[PDB]
């Protein structure tokens, strides 16, 4: 399970639990899906290479 | 007639939040019986049309 | 304690606990107490036999 | 320079300094107030201000009140509870819970 | 069908058909006065103790920021979350529950703070997870009491102010099945019990929740300066210590107050027949 | 009578953490005897009596049933 | 698995601390904190097992905390219930309750409803060793527990800084503005 907190630009938080199979990752541009196991948004130190995007199926 | 309240009018306390949220669920999911799941439910709604003049 | 005279069970309103400036806790919650064992309010927790 | 004490309620850690602090600031009230009568009596933890019959004086007790106010910094509810006595003036010291 | 039945036709036997002997009657006053009787019902609170359970702590496995940041997260929807709490983690927040009501717990919808938030009140309130709710009981709990005579309690299934909105049921249920057109059928009043002020008991069946949504209403729209921003070290007021100020005349009265013979001293004549007084004027 | 009082506060202390060890759970006044002057009855002022300066405070626990043994003795 | 087994050895981790501090540091009360480790998974898992995790230091609720001369950092959130601080006469050598939560109905002191909130904010027992008029802090969040050093101030440039309360702001200077032009133009 992993928990996100979100909040919208009116100061309301908003909280999610959700599995992690759900978390699908999308290609830089976002347009396609990205391939799991083998798919680089962390550079090599380890932080955020690009704005990533994932999709959740529910 | 059933109750929409399910026995507790008032969530005074929290613990009767969860015990009305804990009945809801329980009540909701006997309700939702005989009514497919999700998946099977999309597949039946978007595989609808079987109407084709040519097939290979 | 709520008391019947050999009646299996009765009809119990708690207000909970009543105050001097307000002269009841809560709303009216009406319920109906039956014989076999303690039974509580769940809005202020007034146990009633 | 004796520094005050860190822990609170001290007031309620001894009993028996509160009661001769209620005693002195009551004695000096009472004879101050109406020296006729109390001057000459010694206010102990067993003496009363009523009548020989139970009847209280209210001018008395409020006195009292403002004694025991003025010496421990509390606020008396006076509509609450009338001291005709050093014992309930006792209770209502170490009944309240900013006594000092 | 069943015939006529008058029951006024029938004996009743409440009442001795014989009457006492004098020496009987004697006798029986005799020993009635010579032992104590059986005692009368009092309703003072003696040792009144929490009904919810211990209060919860500044700081643990469980305290009150969890309590708050459950409250700032309610929902009630359709259909579970799937999302399972460890119930070894369950049972680390609160140490005393059994591994199967943390996995049962987990096994129903709320969410993961709730899960944790319901597994810490069932368990200091001795509640009964296990008890499905209906509409003669919503819950029970097994508690033992200060004679230790581990009682159940049953939270029943109430509406708000309308006998006529009340499921009056037998069966654990939710319908509304029964219908009585006779609601007092025995013409036994309804009561509304009043309480004596004098008998009352402070509130301690979650006394912490009465204005938690008034106040979580108002801090919901609240925007808090971060603690990087908060001024803090600021210079200590010149009149306030952390130690309550005694002027140190009350500390020496005090310390003289401290000894067993001590007498006010600063009255006009010798009313404590002290042999060591002298008069002060 | 100091001993009177002393030995009702003793008293009162011993059964409430006894009363408590025995239902799991924890005092509900801290006042011996129930009187209406404090009004807590019906008010949200308690007279409960927790004192304690820091984490490291050993009169952190008096006044709670922690600060018995199971054999409800005073210390520990 | 793999691909990240692969990349995982240059990966550095960083502090879970933002914007929050130590609250061991600016509060008492809150041990510091210490690593418990888990003792040896149970052989057999049993319905009945309560944890066998190693048991933590439990602090209970303080009745009311001591003046912090200058170093109060609240326990849980407060409601601010004012931006301007309280003038209030306070008498020498007198025990005053100062309410942290902000919810009491009297005024700047305690009242009762701390006890009536789920907060861990507790009230301020203080004592002042001389009489006078002092600012009594109504915001809540001053660092001097019972009195104000300006950081109502800080909460209100905050708050102005947000996107609703900027909107706010400028929603009720807009209808006062309307209300100015109304007068203005009220000869055409
Ligand atoms: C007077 C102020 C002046 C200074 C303004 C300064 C900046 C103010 C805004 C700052 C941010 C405040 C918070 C905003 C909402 C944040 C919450 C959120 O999630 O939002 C997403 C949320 C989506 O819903 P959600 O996320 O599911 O749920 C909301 C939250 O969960 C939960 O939220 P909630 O439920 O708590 O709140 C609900 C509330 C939340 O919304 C608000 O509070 C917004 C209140 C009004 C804001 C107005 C200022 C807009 C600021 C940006 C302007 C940029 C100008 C510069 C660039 C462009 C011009 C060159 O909803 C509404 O108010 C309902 C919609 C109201 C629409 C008003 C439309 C006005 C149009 C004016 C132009 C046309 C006039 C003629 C026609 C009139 C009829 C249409 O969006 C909204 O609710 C707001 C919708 C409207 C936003 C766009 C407004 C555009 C205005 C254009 C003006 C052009 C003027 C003419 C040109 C001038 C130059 C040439
Ligand atoms: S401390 Fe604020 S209401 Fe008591
Ligand atoms: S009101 Fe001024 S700092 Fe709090
Ligand atoms: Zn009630």
């Amino acid at each position: 399970v992993a928990k996100i907190e979100t909040q919208s630009l009116a100061g309301d938080r908003f909280t999610s639990w959700v599995e992690t199979y759900q978390f699908h990752p999308l290609t830089q541009d976002q347009k396609n899906f990205d391939n799991q196991d083998n798919a680089e948004f962390l550079e090599d130190e380890g932080q955020l290479k690009y704005e990533l995007g994932v999709q959740l199926d529910n | 007639s059933t109750s929409t309240t399910l026995g507790l009018p008032r969530w005074y306390k929290r613990i009767s939040y969860y015990i009305f949220k804990i009945r809801y669920l329980q009540h909701t999911k006997s309700k939702m019986n005989g009514i497919p799941g999700s998946t099977v439910r999309l597949m039946l709604i978007n595989r609808h049309f079987v109407e084709y003049e040519v097939y290979e | 304690v709520v008391f019947t005279s050999e009646t299996p069970f009765r009809y119990v309103g708690c207000t909970g606990q009543m105050n001097e400036d307000d002269y009841e806790g809560h709303e009216l919650l009406f319920f109906l107490l039956r014989e076999g064992s303690l039974q509580r309010c769940m809005g202020c927790g007034q146990v009633f036999k | 320079y004796n520094f005050p004490e860190y822990r609170t309620g001290g007031v309620q850690a001894n009993p028996g300094i509160t009661a001769k602090r209620i005693i002195k600031c009551i004695g000096e009230r009472l004879r101050k107030y109406d020296p006729a009568r109390w001057e000459n009596v010694p206010i102990t933890f067993k003496t009363h201000f009523r009548d020989e019959n139970g009847y209280s004086d209210v001018a008395t007790s409020i006195q009292i009140h403002d004694a025991l106010e003025r010496e421990f910094g509390i606020d008396i509810k006076d509509r609450l509870a009338l001291v005709t006595d050093v014992e309930t003036a006792f209770y209502i010291v170490m009944s309240h819970h900013d006594p000092l | 069908r069943a015939g006529p039945y008058n029951p006024n036709r029938y004996k009743d036997y409440y009442i001795p058909r014989t009457l006492p002997k004098n020496e009987e009657i004697v006798e029986f006053v005799q020993s009635q006065h010579s032992v104590p009787a059986s005692p009368i019902r009092n309703q003072r609170h003696i040792n009144p103790v929490r009904e919810s359970g211990p209060l919860p702590s500044y700081d643990g496995t469980y305290t009150m920021e969890d309590i708050r940041a459950v409250f700032y997260n309610t929902t009630v929807g359709r259909d579970y979350c799937y999302c399972q709490m460890d119930p070894e983690e369950i049972m680390r927040r609160v140490p005393g529950i059994t591994r199967k009501e943390a996995e049962f717990i987990t096994k129903l919808g709320l969410s993961p703070q709730e899960q944790v938030d319901f597994a810490y009140i069932a368990y200091n309130i001795g509640l009964d997870i296990f008890y499905f709710t209906n509409q003669m009981f919503v819950a029970r709990q097994v508690v033992t009491n200060s004679k230790g005579e581990k009682v159940e309690v049953l939270w029943n299934a109430q509406c708000y102010e309308d006998i006529a909105q009340l499921n009056v049921g037998f069966a654990p249920v939710l319908e509304s099945v029964d219908y009585h057109w006779e609601i007092f059928l025995w013409a036994d009043p309804p009561i509304k019990p009043n309480n004596d002020f004098d008998l009352n008991v402070p509130c301690t069946w979650f006394e912490y929740e009465q204005e938690w949504w008034m106040e979580s209403c108002i801090q919901e729209d609240q925007f808090n300066l971060p603690e990087d921003e908060r001024p803090y070290n600021t210079p200590r007021n010149p009149h306030c210590r952390k130690e309550l100020w005694r002027s140190q005349d009350a500390l020496q009265e005090e310390e003289l107050m401290v000894n067993e013979n001590w007498y006010p001293k600063n009255t006009q004549y010798n009313i404590y027949n002290q042999p060591d007084f002298i008069k002060p004027k | 009578d100091i001993n009177k009082y002393m030995e009702s506060q003793l008293v009162n202390d011993t059964l409430r953490a006894f009363v408590s060890k025995v239902g799991k759970t924890e005092p509900a006044t801290w006042k011996n005897y129930s009187t209406i002057y404090h009004k807590d009855n019906y008010e949200a002022e308690r007279v409960r009596h927790v004192a304690f300066v820091d984490h490291k405070d050993p009169h952190m626990y008096h006044g709670l049933p922690q600060d018995y043994d199971d054999n409800i003795k005073p210390k520990h | 698995m793999s691909a990240i087994l692969k990349r995982a050895a240059k990966y550095k981790r960083v502090s879970s601390i933002l914007c929050e501090g130590e609250a061991h540091l600016r509060d008492p009360f809150t041990p510091p904190p210490v690593i418990l480790k888990p003792p040896a998974p149970r052989k057999d898992k049993k319905p009945d097992d309560i944890t066998d995790f190693p048991a933590q230091k439990l602090i209970p609720l303080p009745e009311s905390i001591p003046y912090q001369e200058g170093k109060y950092r609240p326990a849980s959130i407060p409601m601010v219930a004012g931006f301007f601080p309280y003038n209030c006469y306070l008498q020498q050598g007198k025990v005053y309750s100062w309410c942290s939560c902000g919810i009491s109905q009297s005024g700047p002191w305690c009242d009762g409803l701390c006890n009536s909130v789920v907060t861990r904010c507790r009230p301020v027992v203080f004592n002042v060793s001389q009489s006078g008029y002092y600012k009594i802090c109504n915001c809540k969040f001053s660092a001097n527990a019972p009195f104000c050093n300006n950081t109502h101030r800080k909460m209100v440039r905050y708050h102005h800084q947000t996107h609703r309360g900027f909107y706010e702001i400028w929603g009720a200077a807009l209808f006062v503005l309307g209300w100015v032009y109304m007068g203005f133009n009220y000869y055409t």
